């Protein structure tokens, strides 16, 4: 209560100090990240099957695992795919609010109990289970400019000298290695093996025997014979450590004395665990580390921590080994945080100027300078308590709140001044009277703004996570603003304000201020003259109002929607797709041709090109690839002609000439997620893969007959490719004394590669792979070079007990919720909503062959509440004003100001060509909130005059509108100026600033220019009808 | 190349695109690393309209694989009887042998397809012929366990 | 000790180092709170300072 | 949730000590109630499907999705899913001088899904022009396929 | 809630059952819970009316 | 049947490199005997829910399971909440000397 702290200024100071301290403490022990966790918890089960095709992996691994994912809590849906690179990946997504830790341990446990049902080699390799919903803080590239070490060389070094150190660094939660440590490699030679009557079976047997850890006992171990003096351990054979030792492995001792070593039938060397992917950084061999942020950790304090650790392990790097930073989200956070402090600072300076321009005294201009910072620090404490963090969302959440904070400060101060000038009341008793005029109004406003913002924090799923940040942030600042405006501010007025004589409006005074006062004091007459005339012709303005409303609805539905504005993140990607059967070498040429384009025709804007040959977000293999382009700073790429979208389109148009493959550039998502749908075509019977493909093509062709509804409807997978089937004749095999096991191992190991056992390299355990030399496993004509020893001891060629044929199979098999499936992506045609393009796709799918179902996944799910929430919101707002005014009717004269603020925002957004995103929507709610605040005060004053001094309707409205002119004008002037920097901001996170800027400035101008004229009208017409 | 867009259409079963490519003279003898032609694909994946349109356009009925396989071989193995007859009318070698010695009959008898085995027989297909193993149409039927196919090929 | 050799405390000692490093701050924040509380109750800066 | 976690933690220590036949039959750790919530009966109105056919359809097309929905602790199938049953004959075995041992061995060697790598697979030689997966033996799919086992 | 989830899941399967395949509900302890509650609500309204 | 140097290169180090990033880790101590047994203890800041701490550790542990030797996996690896001291020691003796 104001009257309590007017007599007790010191008490109010205590509260201000406590809030400041609590806030200061919070702004030091509060997490810092770019974005909060918005995506639903998701766990990914990864597994590997060396040499296995897409079909084998699915029918022995994927399917076995999927059948055991039962009993887990809060599953929304399961998804998986099985590539021809021997890899499988099962992603389980969970309900929002699900403890990711509990979800993962439940997934992990069910997987464990299913481990005994998997193939041996799949168990050897191991099965991973990790949280996949996480995002990278940065990726640390490690290249070799010296050209003295391969990517396998870099990888091993990073894993044995860097990975651990980085993991232990403060702030980092997880670390992914973009490569693989060394691994003993035995490249067999079929020509030599046959010469000594040997097979890959022998080579494996010998390695498992002459490379193992054999357990022995002790000397004088318990129970001992009494009298034993020493107790030592016995050491037996132990795993090999060098390449030389492996080559010395004995395979066969001929009957002539000589022996045959593993070195004699195979080249022995250290290589990588796999050779599927080859990475390059500006044409130079490279590796890297994908770093994730630990929960509750500070992104800035972590990025600095890893750079220190890297610099601390720098003097140990081999020659020509330098580290690069292709990807890094740290700069975004620094820029974001800096631009927030900047905005908050120049907001206080502007309020200082406008406060001195109108009031013309320092003591008064000092009050808002204290009230505002107090509230800010305070809300940081409130955020901390709720468990939030400093992030891009909550940051902008405050730069939109400063308008409501500055307002509450200006209203209390100005009202006290206006009172003393209209009557010879000293500050103390003038503050009491002044507060007595706005006490109830300020409380009611707090209720209304709560009713406006709190329901927004009830949207479900990912979208709800984003709104929840803004809402809670703004509501906290709002509630904490009113609280200060009832304790600290009233005390600061009755203490720091100097007396002002009655009638003293500075009308006669020297110079500018004297002129300004006469100017403004005469403009308040011209203004009340206009309102007076307006109230003589209300009908004419009721019509203009409807025109505004109608225009609002029109300008609203004609505004395109996107979830979050697109940004220039200083990086973008370019996909590369070669035809079926395309080799890794060919793919490389295209990637070189792509990298050469960036480091030449775009040298001014491109810093580096991370070419990853063999990877893709929707398919992997030798015929695929990605190029992660990293740009120079935003201060080196001036103009829209040098931004991501301009460079991207210019790059895609340039790669069209390449007749070798499909190559296109594209900016990445704002948050790692897009628009369009995520359609899932499901084989709900036993139809098979070919029958499912037909149902897909059939639906894709049908969707092609609706370019006015569906656009870019494409499969999100790989196309079937020719496979080389080998038919082993069981009869002729048993007729030659050849074991099927011998056959399927010499073939499986030589051509597919087999992981045999482990060895120690410089104190680290590493894998041992056996596999044919490249030149002996390339073409179908090589299969005849491989021999298999029979029982009689003779070597039998593969071309003796087998046949072959070309076939078609899938390189990537997909599944959804345990059933076969194919993912389909698309978007709604220009002008149409997603809710319409989805409804159509359901209709097209209903006409598909019997036994084919469908479902929505991802964004398209967690897809509906807006009107329901703002119907409850609209009601609560009404009930609040109803209690504030003790009237069922009056509330209407306030709720009618809504469109006035909206129309302006729509004008600005449409004019500049922006979208109806979350920043825009929140910008609306604050504009609506502020303009509403104005109406509440204007109505409160007018109504009061009628109830107290029994003034006429028009008399009261004109007097009320006059008293509120300056306050409204000031807060609006200081607001618009403080937002300008955001509207014109270019580059560096501007996409967000421009949204919160144009939407607010445009809406703020229209919400004050029209409100000061329209709200007096609303009050009158409402007071006349009811 | 239009030849590639033809291989995609011939496999996909898009008659409309295929005819269009015919207008535009997309190579009818186009190949991929397996040696399969648009006629190979169409026969294998069974679309007739394409097969006919392709044959009308000068396509090699006896186009061979890198492994020696032909369109009759493909159509016989898979199930398409209609395709088999059309191919035979256009001069498909009924006794074409694989690199492994397999003929259109073997692939037919291997998978059953009694209705397709009869057609191949009334066109001069050997009973006699041996695959790499030395199995014959009868040897394949007996081992497979098809009593009905045993009578036909006897 | 030679370069490359560091040290650290655990368990009972770890908790001891901590208890000692937090002490000064703990006293500071406690004096501040008591001062402010007194100022509020009696509406003065002079008597809470006495 | 945690009671179940702790239980399984100790169970995993016992797993390697259990017989292989027990492990490959799958051990389960439910945290449900003892009594039934409901029973979803499945019937066939025509004469198309037998009790066996129905049970297998339920187990192969309904069981998983249900046992995977949140809230469900345990799902008991009042029936049994199909499996490739090999009903061996003693007289015919002895006649050919074979045993259940030989039969089980043949099934493993001929009903197998092996990995055979690829053509022109990585690391490739310089000048490779094609790349395709190589396919070996695949799991049998029909009773007839199982009968042809040598 | 779980009963509702089970029914919703069963509903996504029916459109693909082989001919003649039908779902029946022999035993369910859920209906009583719902029906029993609504009966107490029924007596509430009748109470305020009386 | 493995010395301390081996049991550290194939087990301890493998498990440790993954135990980084868990919530509320103060420190981590471990040892490797010549009897082939290892022990890794992770202490958490006072107030931490031990039940969640056990789960988080077990989650990171599953990552390293595969890399461990067969003889170790067959052995089983246990991740439990632990303590250092004894509450009490219950002794048992025979008085009529009939039990060794």
């Amino acid at each position: 209560m104001p009257n309590f702290f007017i007599d007790r200024p010191i008490f109010a100071w205590v509260i201000a100090i406590i809030i400041m301290l609590a806030g200061g403490l919070a702004i030091l022990k509060l997490p810092v990240a770019q974005y909060p966790t918005i995506a639903p918890p998701a766990v990914t089960i990864s597994a590997s099957y060396p040499g296995a095709d897409a079909k084998t992996v699915q029918d022995t691994v994927t399917q076995v695992i999927e059948q055991n994912m039962n009993g887990i809590d809060n599953l929304m849906y399961m998804s998986s795919n099985s590539d021809s690179t021997g890899t499988v990946q099962i992603t389980l997504t969970f309900e929002s609010g699900t403890d990711a830790d509990i979800a993962q341990v439940q997934v992990q446990n069910k997987l464990q109990l299913a481990m005994p049902l998997l193939p041996q080699e799949v168990q050897q390799q191991g099965v991973s289970v990790e949280k996949s919903s996480s995002s990278f803080l940065m990726v640390v590239g490690v290249i070799n400019t010296d050209g003295t070490m391969t990517q396998e060389d870099i990888s091993d070094y990073v894993a044995a000298n860097m990975k651990d150190a980085i993991s232990r660094t403060s702030g980092v939660g997880d670390v992914q290695l973009f490569g693989s440590q060394y691994a003993m490699r035995i490249w067999m030679n079929p020509n030599e093996l046959n010469k000594f009557q040997l097979t890959p079976v022998d080579v494996i047997t010998a390695i498992k025997a002459q490379n193992a850890q054999v357990a022995a006992g002790q000397l004088g171990g318990t129970p001992p014979v009494k009298g034993q003096q020493l107790n030592a351990s016995i050491i037996a054979q132990t795993r090999l450590t060098s390449t030389e030792e492996f080559g010395k492995i004995l395979l066969k001792v001929n009957q002539d004395g000589s022996r045959v070593l593993l070195r004699d039938v195979a080249k022995i060397e250290l290589g990588g665990e796999n050779y599927d992917i080859i990475a390059e950084f500006n044409g130079q061999p490279a590796s890297g580390l994908g770093i994730k942020l630990a929960t509750g950790a500070n992104a800035l304090d972590t990025a600095a921590a890893i750079r220190a650790e890297l610099a601390k392990m720098e003097p140990f790097f081999p020659s020509g080994l330098k580290i690069v930073y292709p990807y890094d989200t740290t700069p975004f956070v620094k820029i974001s945080i800096h631009e927030v402090v900047k905005t908050l600072v120049e907001a206080i300076i502007l309020v200082f100027l406008v406060m001195y321009l109108f009031l013309q005294n320092f003591r008064a201009t000092l009050i808002p300078t204290i009230a505002v910072p107090v509230v800010l620090l305070g809300t940081f404490a409130v955020l901390a308590a709720f468990g939030f963090s400093i992030n891009t969302l909550t940051m902008f959440g405050m730069v939109l709140a400063i308008g409501l904070l500055v307002d509450d400060a200006i209203v209390v101060v100005e009202n006290v001044e206006r009172v003393m000038a209209e009557e010879g009341l000293p500050p103390k008793e003038a503050t009491r009277k002044s507060m007595g005029q706005i006490q109830g109004a300020l409380v009611g406003i707090a209720m209304v703004l709560s009713a406006v913002f709190v329901p927004m924090a009830f949207f479900g799923g990912s979208t709800g996570a984003i709104y929840r940040q803004f809402s809670i942030t703004i509501v906290s600042a709002m509630a904490l603003s009113v609280l200060v405006a009832l304790i600290l501010t009233p005390a600061l007025c009755a203490t720091m304000l100097k007396p002002i004589a009655k009638g003293d409006h500075g009308e006669g005074k020297k110079g500018f201020f004297g002129w300004f006062n006469r100017m403004f004091e005469k403009s308040t007459h011209h203004y009340t003259d206009s309102v007076g005339g307006i109230l003589r012709s209300t009908g004419r303005y009721l019509v203009l109002y409807l025109i505004i409303v109608v225009g609002m609805a029109y300008l609203f539905v004609r505004l395109p929607s996107s979830f979050l504005p697109d940004e220039d993140q200083g990086v973008f990607m370019t996909m590369v797709q070669l035809p079926a059967g395309a080799t890794q070498e060919r793919t490389q040429k295209v990637l070189n041709e792509v990298t050469h384009y960036y480091l030449t025709k775009e040298k001014n804007n491109v810093e580096s090109v991370f070419a990853v040959n063999g990877f893709g977000f929707a398919g992997r293999g030798q015929n695929t690839g990605i190029a992660f382009v990293s740009l120079k700073d935003w201060a080196d790429r001036p103009g829209e002609e040098n931004k991501v979208e301009a460079i991207t389109m210019r790059a895609t148009r340039a790669f069209s000439q390449i007749k070798d493959a499909m190559v296109f550039a594209f900016n990445l998502p704002a948050i790692v997620t897009a628009t369009g749908f995520d359609f899932e075509l499901i084989d709900q019977a036993g139809l098979g893969h070919e029958k499912l493909t037909q149902a897909r093509n059939q639906l894709l062709a049908e969707a092609a007959k609706h370019p006015d509804m569906l656009t870019s409807v494409r499969p999100n997978g790989l196309e079937d490719t020719p496979q080389f089937k080998i038919d082993i004749d069981q009869e002729k095999a048993q007729a030659l004394g050849v074991s099927i096991n011998d056959i399927n191992t010499t073939l499986g190991a030589a051509w597919g590669g087999s992981y045999v056992n482990d060895f120690i390299d410089r104190g680290r355990v590493k894998k041992v792979y056996v596999m044919s030399e490249a030149k002996y496993r390339m073409l179908p004509d090589d299969i005849g070079d491989w021999y298999v020893r029979a029982a009689d001891g003779q070597m039998v060629p593969f071309s003796a007990f087998s046949s072959s044929r070309w076939e078609y199979g899938s390189p990537r098999l997909e599944r959804y919720n345990g059933l076969p499936s194919m993912e389909i992506l698309g978007q709604a045609a220009p002008g149409k909503s997603t809710g319409e393009a989805m409804e159509l796709m359901e209709q097209l799918a209903s006409k598909l062959p019997t036994g084919v179902g469908y479902d929505w996944t991802g964004m398209s799910y967690q897809e509906n509440q807006a009107p329901s929430l703002y119907a409850i919101s609209l009601i609560v707002v009404f009930l609040c004003l109803a209690a504030l005014y003790e009237s069922w009717s009056i509330p209407f004269s306030v709720m009618l100001v809504v469109p006035l603020g909206v129309i302006g925002a729509l004008l600005a957004a449409t004019f500049r060509g922006l979208t109806n995103d979350v920043y825009f929507q929140v910008g609306l709610l604050t504009t609506i909130g502020l303009s509403a605040k104005n109406a509440i005060l204007i109505v409160e004053f007018a109504k009061d005059l009628m109830d107290k001094e029994g003034k006429g309707l028009i008399e009261a409205t004109l007097d009320a509108v006059r008293m509120r002119l300056r306050p409204i004008l000031m807060t609006s002037l200081a607001f618009i100026l403080g937002v300008m920097p955001l509207v014109i901001s270019t580059g560096a996170g501007s996409g967000a600033q421009n949204a919160v800027g144009t939407g607010v400035m445009g809406g703020m101008v229209t919400a004050t220019v029209l409100a000061i004229f329209f709200v007096p009208v609303f009050f009158v017409v409402v007071r006349r009808r009811f | 190349d239009l030849g590639k867009k033809l291989l995609e259409a011939a496999r996909a079963g898009q008659d409309d695109e295929v005819r269009i490519l015919m207008a535009n003279g997309a190579d009818v003898n186009a190949r991929d690393f397996t040696g399969w032609t648009p006629l190979h694909l169409a026969a294998h994946f069974g679309h007739l309209e394409i097969v006919e349109v392709l044959l009308k356009n000068g396509a090699d009925v006896n186009a061979k694989d890198s492994l020696g396989v032909t369109p009759l071989h493909l159509a016989a193995r898979r199930g398409h009887l209609e395709i088999v007859e059309v191919l035979l009318k256009n001069g498909a070698d009924v006794n074409a042998s694989d690199s492994h010695g397999f003929t259109p009959l073997h692939l037919a008898a291997k998978r059953g397809h009694l209705e397709i085995v009869e057609v191949l027989l009334k066109n001069g297909a050997d009973v006699n012929a041996q695959d790499k193993f030395g199995k014959t149409a009868f040897d394949i039927s007996i081992d497979n366990g098809n009593e009905d196919l045993a009578e036909i090929l006897q | 000790l030679p370069t490359g050799v560091g040290y650290d405390w655990t368990g009972m000692s770890y908790q001891e180092r901590l208890s000692g490093n937090q002490a000064p701050s703990l006293y500071a924040i406690s004096l501040i709170v008591v001062f402010l509380c007194l100022a509020a109750l009696y509406e003065s800066w002079s008597i809470p300072f006495s």
